[PDB]
């Protein structure tokens, strides 16, 4: 099948191309329930499913399949000053995800950003407590990258603070230094 | 005498009587932080060398095998005889160890069981 | 395959006192995910909640440090929504605290105030 | 397509010591996700980890603030799992600290106690 | 800090060290009324929650069965771990009960005898 993107219930107003599977329960079209399954793709290649259950269950909600495309990889330290270029425009994506690290104990994690609903700042925030049965000290890390273009990222700021548990005082443990917050990868993500 | 620290393991009150050159010893007083027994963590339990009742947890060593946490009641006389009794917070089981003036602590004895 | 459906869209301030409807029941989904904002420095982010393994309280937690070379303060944000029905979300609390690095002292910076935590969309998600 | 598989399910308390064995090698996944909880106020949430770009340590970090108009205290919860094998997971540590807002001082509130941080599932995920 | 009561259970000494806006915890001192262990009576023994060594007599409930008075050594940490050790003033039998942070008190466990 083919459906024109102006018909109601199409995804994102795009035309779609796909296949349809139809059956009646136990192959009895005179007495039985009817079932319908659709599997289809839009002008951007995104795959969707749509399903009708028999026994008057009717239509289940539209299910876009989440799809991802690497936009960048390397070692982007928030203490660096260069921009990095993304392999496709952020405008083709509904989220990004970044993998990141912080200096303390070698912590690694991810952070997700909704590119259609953002201040255009990729913020990272994280903390570390002392890893022994006696210390009360805490470390904080924060920093962000701007987007200079819809195809690029640049480190705007990185900072850290320590709450010293011995004196009970905070101190700045870094300002605009490398080896404090790092991003290794950036992913473009499609979602519903 | 009052030590100037916010740390509950370091705020000590002491008192004594002085006459010319002579005095009593410093009588040490132990408070209850927030009306609770003083917690100890991140040490070998055999590095505790002050009397009193302490909730011990996360101890890096010297515990009875498989005892993670408990109440420790420690006695230590002027000669450095010691009696340690530890009661395990998971089970209520008592364990005991003893020290002589000229020796270290023994291993842990356990209470007997049915 | 991981699949996603929009359950709601708008601007849900946690200091607001109103519910918002969801386009389908929470019971059809394995997770929810939300885009959100927090006051300090105009931050935007996403939060995930498992609908099967939960207290039925969507919390947001976040924190912000002083954005200058010298400051040593930390501000904290916490807030939540209840689900008054399997088809709605309503704010239940929002609070903030400042650890002031100039005095080294903590204080309550807000309690049930607007402009602290906000959600822009809620996605129902299906997974393995 | 992002695709997911359930590797393990249960209640992995970070105060526990025991390894658990996973149904499939973590090498076959680009990420894991884990649903988690922390003691304070019954928070529930999910952590994602990239299983390529990692120290091979699954941390969880969280904090709670006093849920009333008057307390200024902040509770910090941290712990990690370790991967002794690409088919096993083992809790390495859990700890909590309180910043006391009445004295303006910091203290250890727990160390390797059970009931502080808990993981209810491990999902293996593939991504592009 | 000193409480201004003639009631021998309410009179309290506390102290702390203050630095700017920060402080130690309040160090709650335990004093002995007429040098004795304080008396508690007419109450359920499980309602008692401060650390310390009381005498308990005429209690309304939560005693071990048949026990009518005794010394109660209670220990309590900041996480609300508890260790109660009652001793029956008639037979000299110890009874132990513990509360974990997330639990209530367990029932009484008697000591071991042949």
């Amino acid at each position: 099948f083919y459906c024109q993107g102006s018909i109601a219930g199409t995804p994102k107003g795009r035309s779609i191309r796909g296949t349809i599977q139809v059956d009646y329960d136990k192959c009895d079209p005179y007495r039985a329930n009817k079932f319908v399954k659709l599997l289809f793709t839009d002008t951007e290649g995104i795959p969707y499913t749509l399903y009708y259950g028999g026994y008057n269950q009717g239509w289940k909600p539209l299910k876009q399949s989440e799809t991802s495309t690497l936009l960048w990889k390397g070692t982007l330290d928030f203490g660096s000053t260069e921009a990095v270029n993304l392999n496709d425009s952020l405008d083709n994506y509904d989220l990004i995800e970044v993998t990141y690290w912080t200096r303390s104990a070698g912590h690694f994690s991810t952070k997700r950003l909704d590119i259609k609903n953002t201040s255009n700042l990729l913020y990272i925030r994280d903390f570390n407590i002392s890893n022994d049965s006696t210390g009360s000290s805490v470390d904080f890390f924060e920093g962000y990258c701007t987007f200079p273009t819809r195809t690029s990222v640049q480190p705007g700021m990185v900072k850290s603070i320590t709450l010293d548990g011995s004196t009970n005082t905070t101190k700045v443990a870094s300002w605009n230094e490398k080896e404090r917050i790092k991003v290794y990868n950036i992913m473009g993500i499609n979602r519903g | 005498l009052y030590t100037l620290s916010t740390n509950n393991n370091q705020i000590k009150m002491l008192y004594r009587f002085v006459s010319g050159n002579s005095s009593s010893e410093w009588q040490f007083i132990q408070g209850l932080p927030s009306n609770k027994n003083a917690v100890i963590s991140g040490t070998n339990i055999l590095d505790i060398a002050s009397p009193g009742v302490y909730f011990v947890m996360g101890m890096t060593g010297g515990m009875p095998s498989g005892v993670s946490s408990g109440f420790l009641d420690l006695s230590v006389d002027a000669n450095d005889n010691r009696l340690a009794r530890l009661t395990d917070a998971e089970t209520g089981k008592e364990y005991t160890s003893i020290k002589k003036p000229t020796g270290t602590y023994t291993a842990w004895k356990k209470e007997f069981e049915p």
